[PDB]
RNA sequence: UUAGCUAGUAGGUGGGGUAACGGCUCACCUAGGCGACGAUCCCUAGCUGGUCUGAGAGGAUGACCAGCCACACUGGAACU
RNA sequence: UACCCGCAGAAGAAGCACCGGCUAACUCCGUGCCAGCAGCCGCGGUAAUACGGAGGGUGCAAGCGUUAAUCGGAAUUACUGGGCGUAAAGCGCACGCAGGCGGUUUGUUAAGUCAGAUGUGAAAUCCCCGGGCUCAACCUGGGAACUGCAUCUGAUACUGG
């Protein structure tokens, strides 16, 4: 039902806060080709218990930080 | 090496009719059989004989007319470095729809005039002209 | 009735010991106004000799095309050394939309109203072998009904 | 010409310029005469060119064909150019 | 806020007015808010003059609009003629 | 905005009738009709594909005495609209005023039609008007006011409308001069002069 | 022939601040943040509806009308 | 003011550009690589349809030319719609990461994709059908369109997972 994204952890490594970066899957409005287009992400993890390299489900929410206004909601297959 | 079965195929019908041969053979895929059961029912081969066990084998029957071919052009419009979504409303006519062009929407592989009639639209596979 | 044009004027030219022997050619074409259409290109020692040369080879070895009512019955294109040229149907009362060669061809092949487009090379010569090539392998719907074993209606 | 070439690399289409640069995109433009003179044209024609040094309004320094047949210019004059070579 | 007023759209000496809802802070060239209707003052015969949504601007009186003093006089001499 | 020159020179050089006058004196008898005027104007060139287009389209204007820009506007008008654009064009030409008051032969010519025009004396629908060039609509009047019903040169213009072929798409009138645009003509029923497929492709470079 | 850029920077906790959320500000932690999908730096530029051309694809373009933005001798700052 | 009648006479009311081919339209005379002309090719070195003048003609028109400026023609950056043996162009080869690309068959997923439906995509403009100004320009009614994006419901052949 909520205006949900996933994509892929990139860093955990600060406090309360992780990077993910999603993959949005669009044509070129000339040449037609469908390219693989990277959305990189600054989301608010609790606990900084999210794995790197790693598929979460994210929500936007209410401004968190300077460069954070994401915050996530669950995790798919957590493991290396 | 091996980047399509189709524009192998398609490609194996365009050098047949040239060569003027009456049964091209190759591999089969049910990908391959579900373009095979239009032309045939379009009218631009005669028999197609899918055969093989370990590794089915579909051989063709082309059609010939006054000596010469039926099979005026053949082409390939989703190659696959570049992909071909159409809707309903942008299905081409081929040779002004005297030629037909095969898509292949969510139900199944048909014709465009079929398409249009069925009101959806999808992946162009090629032109038969 | 087989209306006849002229398309060149030339003067190409031999070299011997004595010095160049100027020769004029000259292209032609007639037709009947039908889908029968056919060209000529003579050559002598004089402009109003070598085009009747280029007329008596039109008279001969025509063609027959297959026309819709005033017009093609569907686009294609036409090659002959380097001269890629497309053409195209287009709605009745319109005109032929042509230029060089093609103008005087396709009004001698009888349409009327047509929509065409020379690429690469605009030699008179070649840009007219490649109009007819593109006007003879032009087929009927009747045709390929009976090409593919169907009617009309079995193609639409 | 392949598509991913295409997608890494736009089709630079050629930039063209202008061979009246000292006018910068005016009509005409208002000049002072420097000298004023005659030339020798190249080979096959056989003249001599009435022809003024011209100071632009915007400080450049060209030369502008004086067209007609007489003319009754002076230098430190004010003469106004519409381009145009002379082959 | 919100208004009703005339707005000049048409030719020197032959004026046109589109009687939109608009803001009374805003302009005749710029912002309105919804198009309402038109008017003509030099609406001849055989065609209308004044055809307005005389329903929608009850939607809006409804939110408390304000009504100008043409737009006043024009929607009751509609209703003094329909 | 007019032209104002020799009429029958302008039929020299085109070489064909252009009606510009009144017929009365027999027009060979007025001018050499296959001599262009001038000096050079015997030697027939062998004139280029060019030339006849353009002159295809100088003889419609001049046929209608229309400038370029104006004839330009009914060629858009033309384009704008459906099927063949000649016909179109040509019902253009029909749906002109000045030209169906020649065509109901109210003027002797075109210009002497176009002068009652100018000089006002028309009613279209009872209504004066007073452009030469406005269009026609179907199923409309056009009389003469009584203030130049008395003009000689109306009813010796009848006469000449007698020696004309009568049109067919025109209920006119006699005995209160009027007439009645009963529907747009064809191609077929103007000239066959006049190539449709020529001067689309003059306008079509 | 612009490849490294960043220290309130980047995140946290706490305090403060604003109509409002948030290095918004401060303190204290953490060392992060960003970049080859062009960061950085330089040059040029008000933006869009639109306009012009082109068969279209596109290309160019932003006077007039609009929608937004920015500016008001210059540089500053608050006031109400 | 719009509009309406008198008034008077053909009256008060036409000009630029062009003619060597390109591109519609030519003679004559001056001129002699001079004077010059010139978008291009190119004309003038005593007989110039290319200079200058005249005549004649062509093109437009209350304007006509030149320059500037943008696209088109130009497929001459080729998505639509190019090529690389010698006309410009395949690295001197090999390796290989990111990258792009993927055999076959079954389920699953429904991401892409397709279909439907809601929301929005202001007005103006353009298009279509009308109307109004004597028409036209212009004004204006209605429509379509605004090629999108968001959301929801599907769809399962293909491409993905
Ligand atoms: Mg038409």
């Amino acid at each position: 039902k909520i205006r949900t994204l996933q994509g892929r952890v990139v860093s955990d490594k600060m406090e309360k806060s992780i990077v993910v970066a999603i993959e949005r899957f669009v044509k070129h409005p000339i040449y037609g080709k469908f390219i693989k287009r990277t959305t990189k992400l600054h989301v608010h993890d609790e606990n900084n218990e999210c794995g790197i390299g790693d598929v979460v489900e994210i929500r936007e929410c209410r401004p968190l930080s300077k460069t954070k206004s994401w915050t996530l909601v669950r995790v798919v297959e957590k493991a290396v | 090496s091996m980047q399509d079965p189709i524009a192998d195929m398609l490609t194996r019908i365009r050098n047949g009719q040239a060569a003027n041969k009456a049964a091209v053979t190759m591999p089969s895929s049910k990908l391959k059989v579900a373009i095979a059961n239009v032309l045939k029912e379009e009218g631009f081969i005669e028999d197609f004989k899918v055969e093989g066990d370990t590794k089915p084998e579909l051989e063709l029957t082309l059609k010939y007319f006054q000596g010469k071919a039926v099979v005026e052009s053949i082409q390939r419009v989703s190659r696959p470095g570049l992909r071909i979504y159409k809707r309903k409303d942008e299905l081409p006519k081929v040779m002004a729809g005297l030629g037909i062009a095969v898509v292949s929407t969510s139900k199944g592989v048909m014709t465009d005039r079929a398409a249009r009639q069925a009101g959806l639209g999808g992946e162009i596979i090629c032109y038969v002209a | 009735e087989l209306q006849e044009k002229l398309i060149a004027v030339n003067r190409v030219s031999k070299t011997v010991k004595g010095g160049r022997i100027f020769s004029f050619t000259a292209l032609t074409v007639v037709g009947d106004g039908n889908g029968r259409v056919g060209f000529g290109y003579g050559k002598a020692r004089e402009v109003p000799a070598a085009i009747q040369k280029a007329m008596e080879k039109a008279r001969r070895n025509m063609i027959n095309v297959a026309l819709n009512n005033g017009t093609l019955q569907h686009p294609v294109k036409g090659v002959h050394t380097g001269s890629r040229v497309f053409m195209q149907p287009a709605s009745e009362g319109t005109g032929i939309i042509a230029g060089g060669a093609m103008r005087a061809v396709l009004e001698v092949a009888g349409v009327h109203n047509v929509l065409a487009k020379a690429y690469g090379s605009t030699n008179p010569i070649n840009v007219v072998r490649a109009t007819i090539d593109g006007l003879e392998n032009m087929n009927s719907p009747e045709m390929v009904a009976a090409k593919r074993g169907k009617s009309v209606e079995e193609i639409l | 010409a392949t598509v991913n070439q295409l997608v890494r690399k736009p089709r630079a289409r050629k930039v063209a310029k202008s061979n009246v640069p000292a006018l910068e995109a005016c009509p005409q433009k208002r000049g002072v005469c420097t000298r004023v003179y005659t030339t020798t044209p190249k080979k096959p024609n056989s003249a001599l060119r009435k022809v003024c040094r011209v100071r632009l309004t915007n400080g450049f320094e060209v030369t502008s064909y004086i067209g007609g047949e007489g003319h009754n210019l002076q230098e430190h004059s004010v003469i106004l150019i519409r381009g145009g070579r002379v082959k | 806020m919100v208004t009703i007023r005339l707005a000049r759209h048409g030719a020197k000496k032959r004026p046109f007015y589109q009687v939109v809802v608009a803001d009374s802070r805003n302009a005749r060239n710029g912002r309105f808010i919804e198009r309402v209707g038109f008017f003509n003052p030099i609406a001849s015969e055989k065609e209308e003059g004044t055809r307005l949504d005389l329903d929608r601007i009850a939607h809006w009186v409804g939110q408390g609009a304000t009504i100008s003093d043409r737009v006043a006089a024009l929607i009751k001499e509609v209703n003094k003629a329909a | 905005a007019r032209y104002l020159g020799p009429k029958l020179k302008l039929s020299r050089r085109e070489g064909t009738d252009l009606f510009l006058k009144s017929g009365v004196r027999a027009i060979d008898t007025k001018c050499k009709i296959e001599q262009a005027p001038g000096q050079h104007g015997a030697r027939k060139p062998r004139l280029s594909d060019y030339g006849v287009q353009l002159r295809e389209k100088q003889k419609v204007r001049r046929i209608y005495g229309v400038l370029e820009r104006q004839f330009r506007n009914y060629y858009k008008e033309a384009a704008r609209l459906k099927g063949n654009t000649g016909e179109n064009l040509l019902a253009l030409l029909e749906g002109r005023l000045d030209n169906v008051v020649y065509r109901m032969g109210f003027g002797a010519t075109r210009a002497e039609a176009r002068q009652l025009v100018s000089h006002k004396a028309i009613m279209v629908n009872g209504r004066v008007v007073n452009i030469a060039s406005y269009q026609v609509s179907p199923n409309d009047v056009v009389s003469i006011r009584e203030k130049a019903k008395k003009q000689s040169r109306v009813k010796a213009a009848l006469e000449l409308a007698e020696q004309r072929e009568k049109p067919t798409w025109l209920e006119v009138d006699a005995g209160k001069m009027e007439g009645t645009f009963k529907r747009k003509p064809e191609r077929s029923d103007l000239s066959a002069d006049i190539n449709e497929h020529l001067i689309v492709e003059l306008y079509s470079k």
